[PDB]
């Protein structure tokens, strides 16, 4: 009987707006402590977290002392899969754009937790020399095919 | 103008500034104030003590 | 109440305990992620503060306050490829796919890398075991939180059959 | 009353627990800079107080009264020039750029040096260690404070890579 009394308490209407309410408001509460305390998930940097400036800054050993540079970043607006990485227009040179390498690459990894993947190699090495027209052509192998500039 | 609403706005977040173990109590004494005065009437018959 | 820079605990390897240092921020913030008072805990560079899950609970069962752990001390890899000189080691990470990559240098010589070695210090993050010996696999697994403990970062185990044949 | 010439304290490095003294004067002074019956604490001679950040929080608890730091266990190199058979160190202090200099002779053999050699003891005032290593970097902090301790002076880290390429 208690049981029967309890079910017949309300029409059914006024039950799902109950709950509704008490949903709303246990949702709300649980945002508001997602929005503070910061999630689990620190891997996606969701957006309570930096790292989505446009510029990071790195330090490498040259002969004897140590030097600083800046690696850009596109700031938050588009990410490349094959790249893991937040690249800018990689796929040309010029001023502002970004370059990873493997002596860099590692160490950004590190910072970041995640895996990054390398784009191009450091250095390469001129096998010949052509001079035509008060201009010198250098050649190089690279990926098993001949380059010049 | 008025500007009752700030004033008791302001009264809330300088309560919620000094957290103490008993705020909890208070937030469900107004939670089940707001509640009752929402819908009331439906599920109130009979049983003069409630 | 606490400006003190390390923590001390202790943990057994090979029958013996030894000991280990947990750093600290020493009086700055709070992190109430795990209400640790953790220094730029979001890079594995030296100095960071990394608390293991093994550990966490010995740590919150002598500090009584609960704390939660930050990352798993050891996962099982699946799958490995050769690229250019370079050996990619696949893992599972909170159910997803990710791979982490090292330099095949390392791998010439399996004896001063595996287990417990004479010297006593790892050169890098991976480790290699027997998978039918259950004694080599229990070892391994009780040597990983000592060896994740001691430098960050989480620690890589590498089957040897699967390694073999690609050498 | 209580002119106890040296205090009794412990330290953990490569997984054994060592022993060392620091000395006090005893009835003379107070030193109210770092409230300690110190001797001398101005000058690194030896014998003198030297009591570091690092036994600082550690010697707050032993006692019950606060202890301020004199100087930190250690600090890390930035570049080294070579001139007429001596050799400059540089490296931050509390955010001035300072130098040391040594001799060359002492650079002729890395392996007596580097981390916890067979001997025990170091013959110079800087310490080796090869920073690709997370764990050799965590060794070389760890046993650092020890060796700050049995000498006085602030002990100096250098990587290897530099030192090696102007050798």
């Amino acid at each position: 009987w208690l049981i029967i009394n309890l079910v017949q308490m309300a029409p059914i209407s006024a039950m799902v707006r109950m709950y509704i309410f008490f949903a709303s408001f246990y949702y709300v509460w649980k945002s508001y402590v997602h929005v503070v305390d910061g999630c689990n998930s620190s891997t996606c940097m969701m957006c309570y977290k930096r790292n989505r400036a446009t510029r990071v800054e790195c330090t490498t050993i040259v002969n004897g002392v140590r030097r600083s540079f800046y690696v850009y970043a596109n700031g938050g607006k588009g990410f490349c899969k094959l790249h893991n990485w937040n690249c800018v227009n990689c796929d040309t040179f010029c001023a502002g754009s970004t370059f990873i390498s493997d002596e860099v690459a590692r160490d950004l990894s590190l910072q970041f937790k995640r895996p990054i993947n390398p784009t191009d190699q450091s250095s390469y090495i001129v096998d010949s020399v052509t001079v035509k027209n008060g201009s010198i052509h250098l050649y190089f192998d690279k990926a098993g095919q001949k380059t010049y500039e | 103008w008025d500007l009752t609403a700030f004033g008791l706005v302001a009264e809330w977040f300088l309560a919620y500034i000094l957290f103490t173990r008993f705020f909890y109590v208070l937030g469900l004494a107004a939670i089940m104030q707001l509640f009752f005065s929402y819908f009331a009437v439906h599920f109130i018959s009979n049983s003069w003590l409630m | 109440r606490n400006r003190a820079t390390r923590v001390e605990c202790t943990t057994i390897v090979n029958g013996v305990r030894r000991s280990f240092y947990v750093y600290a921020n020493g009086g700055k913030g709070f992190c109430k992620l795990h209400n640790w008072n953790c220094v730029n805990c979001d890079t594995f560079c030296a100095g960071s503060t990394f608390i293991s899950d093994e550990v966490a609970r010995d740590l919150s069962l002598q500090f009584k306050r609960p704390i939660n752990p930050t990352d798993q001390s050891s996962y099982i890899v699946d799958s490995v490829t050769v690229k250019n000189g370079s050996i990619h080691l696949y893992f599972d990470k909170a159910g997803q796919k990710t791979y982490e990559r090292h330099s095949l240098s390392h791998f010439v010589n399996l004896d001063n890398l595996r287990a417990n070695n004479t010297k006593g210090s790892l050169p890098i993050n991976v480790i290699v075991f027997d998978g039918k010996s259950k004694c080599e696999e229990s070892s391994a697994k009780s040597a990983s939180v000592y060896y994740s403990q001691l430098m960050c970062q989480p620690i890589l185990l590498l089957d040897q059959a699967l390694v073999s044949d690609v050498g």
